[PDB]
């Protein structure tokens, strides 16, 4: 009957749909590889989808996926076993090298632009008409690392103009240079800003930005990467 | 075996239990100590379930059903064929679930991300525990739990419901449903919003988040934004399930009568209780 | 974390100006600091336009046409009105009138008026979702997603009442009354738990919660690497997208991309009322009792 028809029909629809859904999520990081980077033998039942090309605003070109994949940065890792499936140990300083939970991707070295073609993110000093409207203004508060030692002082807030949001705290270190600190990895308190991931001694290692009034996708990744990695690698310095 | 960008992430560490012992992968999958735990609990449980199936004398999945002990057994142990098997199976499920959560924690650490996912999952686990542990205890027999079978479980739902009248009147049930509906609404929108920006009209440039915020203010005069909608989603979801637990944990424990009748409180407020006319006067 | 720990404000954002008729957009509203915690603090502006007004006017007419009926039931007494608010009900015409538009007002006519108002209200608002997108050059996802919802509503109070031969088969406007109608609709058709569309529909509802839980917690888990900035992540994969995909690959064996995850999303939610609509449509037109149907499959 009709009902039987409809339901049998639907289970068929649903199956080609999953198939669709699945092949679309195969647009990045495919095809699969062996730990040595050579193409892996068994890529699953699903074919790579036919490529699609994105037209990036503000004449920043195009992006076609799937496409040629490459890390475009050295990886300082060495195998710890003779068969597949085991960890790869950092061969240096994982933090300094950017592997592990400290990994960063070679994103473009251009900043994210808003709908108008202006830099999406800005130090608040250069963002005409922005102010802390609620909560504790961090600016001026010392910054404490997981080792409970003071590392610097907030000397500005880098805001996201189109979404009117605090993205990073800029921090002034003992030598007078500054670093950005992701907003999402710090606790703003009444008399201090506490950073659990990094011990005071690692703040200097936080990668620097080439221009003082801009951050690029590459530098966001290298920073967030680094600060995140502290959680696992600063661990010996963290007390509480 | 690895995604084109996976290797630099596959470093040692992050394990909660047992150091480097189980710190490794099997194909795409991460094992970890709890990798093993869940496997063991999952193996055992499925076994017991098959064992129930022979005692039942059917291999047909639409028929197979593992029932809790009958009320006469209260919160004591029961013979295998008479409810023990369900009790173990329930222990094993719990073991599986919790372990699966703790593995999520272990992966979280290795990758250096937040614990929001293990977190949210614990709500699912807590809803399940409400229906097979917290409620039966409080009620006083494993027998109030739902049976493990594809349709028999739908039956428990239907019977348990109709016991208190039309269950629609359970007030926390009303609230819990509003989230389920609301969440789906919001998942519908979020998905649609991002896709429409990433896949504009033919030959046009990828839109921007600014267009996303604009599209919605134009539509309903407000936009929660990108960080917002993700906060929103997590919340509606967790809330739906939170109220779902609540509506059950109260049902049969502190309220055992017809749910519709509980509304008489409102209608019988002394200031309008006796005023004639309307529906109730 | 979940709530903002510092709020920053700037000049009210009047938004992108594509092909949008700026003459129709309103003025910026206030800013809720309250709101500012969960998400955006800025209210407005909003786009009015012809369809917005028609929609918005029919919308109120519907609501009010029901409202006066409730008052008439309450004996115009504000006390009763409050006491009995969820008990009042605007019911469709009796089965006697069939698909007739001649039912007396106290006997079903008022229901038709209200519905007519809702019909126009909803469709115009649909066209509104479409146009608002067109004017910014965006995909029409939202309008199509919306159409799914519309499907179930169309079926409940219009398509099914018409295929059954009478408006009496439609849903009454009322809080407790539309609950009862639902509960009763299942009883009559032999328990909707045997309607496999109903069962499918529940799977996608449950799933929507499962997914929006998964997606939300994930994006929050990696917002420490600017995860929420999904459009740029699509355009240039960040570590965020990577950690996201991998956490999931390592847990359950496969994974999404940032554009990908949102396709899972729109389809999981859209299938709820899509399947739903179908389950209800066959209910009572082709299948009288899902249990009997369940025994044979035919
Ligand atoms: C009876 C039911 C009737 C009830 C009415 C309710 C209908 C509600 C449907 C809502 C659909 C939501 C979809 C969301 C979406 O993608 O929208 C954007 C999508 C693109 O938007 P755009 O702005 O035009 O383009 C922007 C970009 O250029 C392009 O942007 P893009 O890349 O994002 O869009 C590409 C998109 C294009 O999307 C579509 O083309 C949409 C397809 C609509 C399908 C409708 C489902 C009907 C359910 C049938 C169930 C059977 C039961 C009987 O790709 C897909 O999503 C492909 C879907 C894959 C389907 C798999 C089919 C398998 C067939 C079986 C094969 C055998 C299997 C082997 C075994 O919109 C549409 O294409 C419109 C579809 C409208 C049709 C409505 C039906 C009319 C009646
Ligand atoms: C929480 C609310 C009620 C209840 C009310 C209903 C109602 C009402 C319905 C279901 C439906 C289903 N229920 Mg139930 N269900 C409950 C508790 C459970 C439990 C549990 C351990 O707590 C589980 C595992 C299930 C599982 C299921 C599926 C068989 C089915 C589709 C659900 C779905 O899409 O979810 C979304 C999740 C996903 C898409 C992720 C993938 C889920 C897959 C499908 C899981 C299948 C597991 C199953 C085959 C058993 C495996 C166990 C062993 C390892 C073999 N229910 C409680 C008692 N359930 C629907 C149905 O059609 O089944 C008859 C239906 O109509
Ligand atoms: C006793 C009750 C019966 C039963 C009878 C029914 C009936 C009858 C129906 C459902 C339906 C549904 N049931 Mg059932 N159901 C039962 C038990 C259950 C259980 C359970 C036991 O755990 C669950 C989980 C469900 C779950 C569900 C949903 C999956 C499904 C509706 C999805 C939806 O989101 O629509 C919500 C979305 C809409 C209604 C879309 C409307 C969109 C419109 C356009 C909104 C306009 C707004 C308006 C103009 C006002 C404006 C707003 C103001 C400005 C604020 N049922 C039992 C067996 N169920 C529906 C279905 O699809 O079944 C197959 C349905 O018709
Ligand atoms: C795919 C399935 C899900 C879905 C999707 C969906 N719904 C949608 C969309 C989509 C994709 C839209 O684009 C569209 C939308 O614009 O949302 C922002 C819509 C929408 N879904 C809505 C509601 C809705 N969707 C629902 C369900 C669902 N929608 C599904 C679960 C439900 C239910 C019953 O679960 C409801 C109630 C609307 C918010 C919106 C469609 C708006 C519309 O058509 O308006 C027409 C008429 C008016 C303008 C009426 C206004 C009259 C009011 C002023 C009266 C009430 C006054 C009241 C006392 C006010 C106070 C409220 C307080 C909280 C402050
Ligand atoms: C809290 C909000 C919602 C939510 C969230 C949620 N679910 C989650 C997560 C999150 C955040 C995960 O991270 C985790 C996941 O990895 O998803 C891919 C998970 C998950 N949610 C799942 C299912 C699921 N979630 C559901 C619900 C929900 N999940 C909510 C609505 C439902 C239902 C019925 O609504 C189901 C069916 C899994 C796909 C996955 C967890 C997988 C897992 O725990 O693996 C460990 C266990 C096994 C491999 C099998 C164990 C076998 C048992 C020992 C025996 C079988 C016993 C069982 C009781 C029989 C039941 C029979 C039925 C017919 C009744
Ligand atoms: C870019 O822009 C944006 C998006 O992106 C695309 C969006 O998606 C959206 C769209 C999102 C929305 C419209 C979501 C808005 C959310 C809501 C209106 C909330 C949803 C939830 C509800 C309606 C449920 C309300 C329930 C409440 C308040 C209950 C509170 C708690 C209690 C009463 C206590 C419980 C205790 C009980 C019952 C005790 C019982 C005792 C005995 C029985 C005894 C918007 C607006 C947006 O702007
Ligand atoms: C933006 O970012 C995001 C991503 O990517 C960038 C993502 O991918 C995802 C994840 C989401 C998707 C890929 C979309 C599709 C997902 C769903 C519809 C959810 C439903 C899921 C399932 C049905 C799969 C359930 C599968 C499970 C639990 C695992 C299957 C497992 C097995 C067969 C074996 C289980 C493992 C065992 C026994 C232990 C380990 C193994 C040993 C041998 C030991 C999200 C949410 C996301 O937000
Ligand atoms: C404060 O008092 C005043 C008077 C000021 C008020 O305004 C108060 C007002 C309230 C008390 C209002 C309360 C309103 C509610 C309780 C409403 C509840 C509504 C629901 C629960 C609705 C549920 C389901 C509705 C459904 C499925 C409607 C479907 C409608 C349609 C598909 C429309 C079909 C079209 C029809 C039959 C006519 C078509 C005619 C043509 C010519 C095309
Ligand atoms: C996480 C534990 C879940 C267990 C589910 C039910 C187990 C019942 C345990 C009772 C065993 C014996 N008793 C009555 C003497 O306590
Ligand atoms: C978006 C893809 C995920 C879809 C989930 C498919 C599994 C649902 C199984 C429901 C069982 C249903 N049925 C028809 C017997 O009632
Ligand atoms: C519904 C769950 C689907 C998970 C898919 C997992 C893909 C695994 C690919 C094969 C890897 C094989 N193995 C375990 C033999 O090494
Ligand atoms: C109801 C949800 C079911 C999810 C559908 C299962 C998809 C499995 C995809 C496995 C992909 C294998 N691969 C390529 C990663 O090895
Ligand atoms: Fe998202």
């Amino acid at each position: 009957d009709l009902a039987s028809l409809a339901i049998y029909s639907f289970w068929i629809f649903l199956a080609g749909l999953i198939y669709y859904l699945q092949t679309e999520n195969m647009r990045e990081g495919y095809p699969l590889e062996n730990e040595d980077g050579t193409p892996a033998a068994n890529q699953g039942p699903f074919p790579l989808p036919k490529p699609k090309t994105f037209i990036l605003p503000h004449g920043r070109g195009t992006l076609t996926v799937p496409g040629p994949e490459s890390e475009d940065r050295p990886i300082a890792l060495a195998r710890t076993a003779v068969s597949e499936g085991f960890p790869h140990a950092p061969t240096g300083d994982p933090m300094k090298d950017g592997v592990g939970p400290a990994s960063w991707v070679a994103r473009r070295d251009l900043p994210e632009l808003d709908g108008h073609g202006h830099n999406k993110i800005k130090p608040m000093k250069a963002a005409a008409g922005f102010h802390v409207s609620a909560g504790k203004n961090p600016i001026g508060l010392p910054v404490r690392g997981c080792d409970l030692e003071i590392a610097g002082k907030v000397v500005d807030i880098w805001v996201d103009i189109p979404e009117q949001m605090a993205r990073f705290l800029e921090v002034e270190l003992k030598d007078g240079s500054t670093r950005l600190l992701p907003m999402q990895m710090v606790k703003v308190q009444s008399n201090r800003v506490h950073v659990n991931a990094l011990s005071s001694d690692l703040f200097a290692g936080i990668p620097t930005i080439k221009s003082p009034t801009e951050v690029t996708l590459l530098e966001e990744d290298k920073i967030c990467g680094y600060v995140a990695g502290g959680l696992m690698y600063a661990a010996p310095k963290r007390k509480s | 075996a690895l995604l084109s960008f996976e290797r630099k992430y596959r470093v040692p560490g992050g394990t909660l239990v047992g150091g480097n012992l189980f710190d490794f992968w099997v194909g795409p999958f991460y094992v970890g100590f709890f990798g093993v735990a869940t496997f063991f609990f999952a193996a055992l449980g499925i076994i017991l379930i098959a064992w129930s199936a022979v005692l039942q004398g059917t291999w047909n999945p639409q028929l197979i059903s593992v029932y809790p002990p009958a009320l006469e057994y209260g919160l004591g142990g029961a013979p295998l064929a008479k409810g023990g098997l369900w009790q173990i199976i329930t222990i094993c499920a719990t073991g599986a679930f919790v372990s699966w959560a703790l593995r999520e924690v272990e992966i979280c650490r290795k990758l250096g991300i937040g614990y929001h996912i293990p977190f949210a999952f614990a709500f699912a686990i807590l809803a399940y525990l409400t229906l097979v542990l917290f409620r039966p205890v409080m009620m006083g027999a494993w027998g109030y739990a739902f049976p493990y079978g594809i349709w028999t479980h739908l039956d428990w739902v239907s019977n348990t419901g109709y016991t208190y009248g039309n269950f629609h009147y359970n007030p926390a049930h009303m609230i819990a449903i509003s989230f389920f509906f609301t969440n789906a609404l919001a998942l519908a929108l979020h998905g649609a919003l991002v896709l429409s920006a990433a896949n504009p009209e033919k030959g046009k440039e990828m839109r921007t988040p600014d267009h996303q915020d604009t599209f919605f203010r134009d539509l309903v005069g407000y936009s929660i934004g990108t960080f917002g909608i993700h906060r929103l989603g997590l919340l509606l979801s967790l809330s739906a399930v939170f109220f779902s637990a609540l509506c059950m944990i109260i049902t049969g424990t502190i309220w055992f009568d017809q749910w519709v009748d509980w509304w008489q409180w409102w209608v019988k407020l002394p200031w309008w209780a006796n005023i004639p006319g309307g529906i109730n006067g | 974390n979940i709530f903002s720990q510092v709020q920053v404000r700037g000049p009210a954002d009047l938004g992108m100006t594509e092909d949008v008729n700026l003459a129709n957009r309103s003025g910026v509203g206030p800013f809720s600091t309250l709101l500012g915690w969960f998400g955006n603090a800025q209210l407005g502006p909003i786009y009015l336009g012809s369809l917005g007004v028609l929609s918005l006017f029919s919308g109120l007419m519907w609501f009010f046409t029901i409202g006066i009926w409730f008052w008439y039931q309450a004996g115009w007494n504000p006390a009763v009105f409050l006491r009995d608010l969820f008990f009042f009900s605007l019911e469709p015409p009796a089965p006697e009138y069939g698909l007739s538009f001649a039912a007396p007002l106290k006997e079903g006519g008022l229901w038709l008026i209200a519905s007519f108002f809702m019909f126009v209200a909803v469709w115009s608002w649909w066209g509104r979702t479409y146009l608002r997108a067109q004017a910014l050059g965006m995909g029409k996802h939202t309008a199509w997603a919306f159409l799914s919802a519309i499907w179930l509503w169309m079926v409940l109070g219009f398509i099914r009442p018409i295929l059954m031969g009478s408006w009496s088969e439609a849903v009454p406007y009322g809080i407790f009354s539309h609950l009862d109608w639902t509960n009763n609709f299942s009883l009559v058709h032999g328990n909707l738990f045997y309607n496999p569309f109903h069962g499918l529909s529940i799977a996608f509802l449950y799933g929507s919660a499962l997914l929006f839980a998964m997606h939300g917690a994930t994006i929050l888990a990696v917002s420490r690497f600017g995860g929420e900035r999904e459009l740029e992540q699509i355009a240039d994969r960040g570590t965020a997208a990577e950690r996201a995909a991998l956490f999931w690959r390592w847990t359950m064996g496969f994974n999404a991309t940032m554009e990908g995850i949102h396709r899972w999303a729109i389809w999981m939610a859209v299938l709820v009322t899509l399947t739903g609509g179908i389950g209800i449509l066959l209910s009572g037109t082709v299948v009288d009792n899902w249990y009997v149907w369940g025994q044979n499959h035919g």
